[PDB]
RNA sequence: UUGGCACCUCGAUGUCGGCUCAUCGCAUCCUGGGGCUGUAGUCGGUCCCAAGGGUUGGGCUGUUCGCCCAUUAAAGCGGUACGCGAGCUGGGUUCAGAACGUCGUGAGACAGUUCGGUCCCUAUCCGUCGUGGGCGUAGGAAAUUUGAGAGGAGCUGUCCUUAGUACGAGAGGACCGGGAUGGACAUACCUCUGGUGUACCAGUUGUCGUGCCAACGGCAUAGCUGGGUAGCUAUGUGUGGACGGGAUAAGUGCUGAAAGCAUCUAAGCAUGAAGCCCCCCUCAAGAUGAGAUUUCCCAACUUCGGUUAUAAGAUCCCUCAAAGAUGAUGAGGUUAAUAGGUUCGAGGUGGAAGCAUGGUGACAUGUGGAGCUGACGAAUACUAAUCGAUCGAAGACUUAAU
């Protein structure tokens, strides 16, 4: 079990050895260092803690999260590292293979590994029922004042209420979701930069969490 | 459509409490010392920056 | 790009105004969602005037209102002609950045933040 | 994407110049087909003198659409027009002849005869 | 350009045999076909009526008539799956996307050589 | 269901069908597990367990029904004011017009028919979907988290092989096991195929301007037309419901007496479903039971009660977008690439203007893949993120241990 962070780059295609056409989605994980292990002695379970991207040192008046913060400096100064604007916690990894301040390279990954792919989708703000829920319209002709409306939302006297869980418009995207069973088809280890098959979820420069595949 | 009960005088004071305005983003104005909202134009003295706008 | 509650040959039409205004009197108060979209359409004419080629000239007559300047010579200068002359001249050796924005404060009516924007 | 109530030329000499699809057979709730998808499609139009007649209920074969496919390779092939060939439960042109170009996809459904008519196969 | 890490890991699949074409020129694209077992050369002959894209991801659509009916391959310029591209006729265009073609026919459909 | 009764409602509880959105029961339509069979096999019949998921599109009719066409694994039956009109429709029915048949001397009338015929409401409360602020969580903070709980998902076809084997006179043709590839559905995403693309490029009509020519601008749906970047998108591209574990149902037993036999049950011990609890995905410590880990900050005064601004830190304000109704979130704020500009590219368009040349001319060709170009890549402090201000600890008691 491996498992490497990442920030989404964009997408693109190449030829596989049979010429078909694969779909790809770079992603770029380069500065990843083991900044802490968590153990069941201590913590109650087992873990890695990987930082992701070096980020500026800390000044007396820095106003944004581009510098590390006395706390932020300290923790990764522990695992004798530079401070990570990412930072998570792989679970499935064997705590024993890892070691604190040891870079995490996407090399861990090879080309035809069945990885998941974990990152925060794309936000889309508030959204009505038939974008957000896939509901049908309404008619739009044939005397209808019906169009994009959520349809009835409950019965009547029994149960004078709307049940919990009812279809509603509200903000859509910005979720955490994983795609499961995907595919490396490449490491460029010059580029630090791990090619997926198919598609991930969240804009370019999004973080990307990538594991190996829990369902095997 | 229509209120069914009149709302009291403590469901509609709780209901203002986050109806109001806060105080503008000012500072004092280096050259004349008159206070000036932040990254704006003195208006006293027509200055930003140290310099006569 | 910024709408500015207009529709599009509004829009257009008022960052026209705008640009061949600022361009003029060389400072201009204004809303500073204006001030904003204008600063790009003005540096965009200003670099057409740094080429000064009559392409160029050309582009730039396509944005430029036809107005008359009346000179303290008493002579008359249309702004497409001010633009290829002094303001080209003084911008030759800055590359970029040919307008500030200045913010004033809101407004009474409306509220609106007023700013100024001025040519340097 | 053909769906109900698409009309397709017929590419034969089975009788029938046009036919309106009826079903896109292969499960429940589904919708459209493409080319090497049985549709089952009345005759709208026949030639006269032909085998098949006006207002016959027949199966046939998708071979070309103007949706076209796309290859596992990335390539697509598209065509100005929808047509089909009237079959039978063999997957056996009921005419003699194919008229028209036809899709390389029909050899996969294993329509052997159509393919081996079909004039070219692309 | 491009981002820059997406140039770097694609360029590998980039093709450099490949001639210079325009949309209006005839090409004789002879593609690898498999048949069963057997793999054979199929040449599409036809005008280019689209090409779109940049790098890895650039296609292009050559359009023929077959038997009366209009028949268009649009290809991967990089693909492998081409042997060769050749460039039979040059044609006067005055667009690059040539999609008024689709309704056209015979005399009509004619592009003018260069 | 058709009724009976007349108990809430006549200072109004809108009524059929459809549409939208569902939700629940199981007397189960399909799929899963069984028993018996007048069960050879393949198929069936009947009964038991089982509600996890699934349960299509059309023709006719206002229809509900129902019949029919074509499918499907299946086209389940019921409740929810015959669910849902402050969500929609308004075809039927249930106003005023008119007509037919019929009845009436007549005015008129008809669960007979026919044609036409106004569906209002700015959401207060609960409820629901989203999104902030306060305080708490015995110091003040920055990150990373455990998971009590809660939600989600849960469906299936066909084909190949085992095997023309079992079975069977033949016809036909298994299980069990192992593969492959679909339908429907869900979700992420724009590389590809397409859609849109009102500050992209080009062609073109009428008319009015920039004095005229040339070149341009206004108006005509964006005047119209052909393309089209980013973004947003489906019909496009990936991915998923896998493999399993534990306990069970109807069942099937092993051992076994009461009851010397027998007996699956009483003691004891196994096996056994798409179901249950998990496994998978998501939320989650206001989980007031407020959890854990790592790191940062740590002084003077004092009436000795405690205070104080400051620390770490975080905001105001400002430049913004991957975020967004607003808050919020995230990228930045000169010790700076946050945005604009500028410069160089990608993609798009398709050959600018000017000049020259050929033609009587409309035009053509060359200069020259030209010129132009929103959102995309990079570089560059030229412009703006100035100067400032505000908030924010000093850690209660008891007991035990050290
Ligand atoms: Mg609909
Ligand atoms: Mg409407
Ligand atoms: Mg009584
Ligand atoms: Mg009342
Ligand atoms: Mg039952
Ligand atoms: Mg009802
Ligand atoms: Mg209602
Ligand atoms: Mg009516
Ligand atoms: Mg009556
Ligand atoms: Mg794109
Ligand atoms: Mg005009
Ligand atoms: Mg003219
Ligand atoms: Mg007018
Ligand atoms: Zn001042």
């Amino acid at each position: 079990t491996k498992g490497i962070l990442g920030r989404k780059i964009g997408m693109t295609q190449v030829f596989g050895e049979n010429g078909e056409l694969i779909p790809v989605t770079v992603v770029e994980a380069k500065e990843n260092v083991v900044l802490q292990k968590k153990t069941v002695e201590v913590d109650g379970y087992n873990a890695i803690q990987v930082g992701f991207e070096d980020k500026k040192a800390y000044k007396k008046d820095a106003k944004s999260n581009k510098y590390a913060n006395k706390p932020a400096e300290g923790h990764a100064k522990k695992a004798d590292a530079a401070p990570k604007r990412f930072i998570r916690e792989f679970r499935n990894v064997d705590v024993d293979a890892y070691e604190v301040g040891q870079e995490v390279s996407v090399d861990t990954f090879v080309a035809g590994d069945v990885i998941d792919v974990t990152g925060v989708s794309k936000g889309k703000g508030f959204q009505g029922a038939i974008k957000r829920h896939g509901q049908s319209r309404g008619p739009m002709s044939h005397g209808s004042h019906f169009h994009r409306a959520p349809g009835s939302v409950g019965m009547a006297s029994d149960a004078s209420r709307v049940f919990k869980g009812q279809k509603m418009p509200g903000r859509m995207g910005g979720n955490t979701v994983t795609v499961q069973n995907l595919e490396v088809v490449q490491v460029d280890t010059e580029n630090k930069v791990i090619l997926v098959k198919g598609n991930v979820p969240g804009p370019k420069k999004g973080l990307v969490e990538i594991r190996t595949s829990i369902k095997k | 459509a229509v209120p069914k009960r009149r709302t009291s005088k403590t469901r509609k004071n709780k209901r203002r409490t986050h109806f109001k305005i806060s105080v503008p983003g000012m500072t004092e104005c280096p050259n004349c010392g008159e206070y000036k909202l932040s990254h704006r134009v003195c208006k006293n003295c027509g200055s930003y920056n140290g310099e006569e706008v | 790009y910024r709408k500015l509650g207009r529709t599009s040959d509004q829009r257009k039409a008022m960052l026209r105004d705008l640009a061949t205004s600022l361009i003029i009197s060389e400072r201009i108060e204004t809303t500073e969602a204006r001030a904003k979209e204008v600063r790009s359409v003005v540096e965009k004419l200003i670099t057409l005037g740094k080429k000064g080629d009559l392409a160029s000239r050309r582009n730039a007559a396509k944005t430029l209102r036809n107005v008359e300047i009346l000179n303290e010579d008493e002579t008359t200068q249309t702004a497409l002609q001010k633009l290829f002359g002094e303001i080209a001249e003084r911008y030759t050796e800055r590359q970029g950045g040919y307008t500030r924005i200045l913010k004033q404060g809101p407004r009474r009516g409306d509220g609106a933040e007023s700013v100024i924007i001025e040519l340097v | 994407m053909i769906q109900q109530e698409t009309r397709l030329k017929v590419a034969d000499n089975s009788g029938a110049r046009e036919v309106l699809t009826i079903k896109v057979l292969g499960g429940s709730g589904r919708k459209t087909a493409n080319i090497g998808d049985v549709i089952v499609c009345t005759v709208k139009n026949a030639t006269p003198g032909g085998v098949v007649k006006k207002g016959d209920v027949v199966k046939a074969v998708i071979v070309r659409t103007k949706s076209g496919v796309r290859r596992n390779d990335g390539s697509y092939i598209k065509f100005d027009e929808n047509a089909c060939v009237i079959i039978r439960d063999d997957k056996g042109p009921r005419g003699t002849r194919i008229f028209g170009p036809v899709a390389r996809e029909l050899r996969e459904g294993n329509f052997m005869k159509i393919v081996s008519l079909a004039p070219e196969v692309l | 350009t491009n981002h820059k890490l997406i140039e770097a890991v694609t360029k590998s699949q980039l093709r450099t045999d490949l001639p210079s074409f325009r949309p209006g020129d005839t090409l004789r694209v002879h593609v690898r076909i498999i048949e069963g077992t057997r793999e054979r050369i199929q040449v599409f002959e036809g005008v280019v009526i689209k090409r779109r894209g940049g790098g890895v991801s650039e296609t292009f659509t050559v359009r023929k008539i077959s038997s009366g009916v209009g028949v268009e391959r649009t290809f991967p310029l990089h693909t492998p799956k081409i042997e060769k591209i050749e460039v039979k006729r040059r044609g006067k265009v005055r667009r690059a996307k040539l999609y008024y073609l689709r309704s056209l026919r015979g005399k009509a459909a004619r592009i003018q050589e260069i």
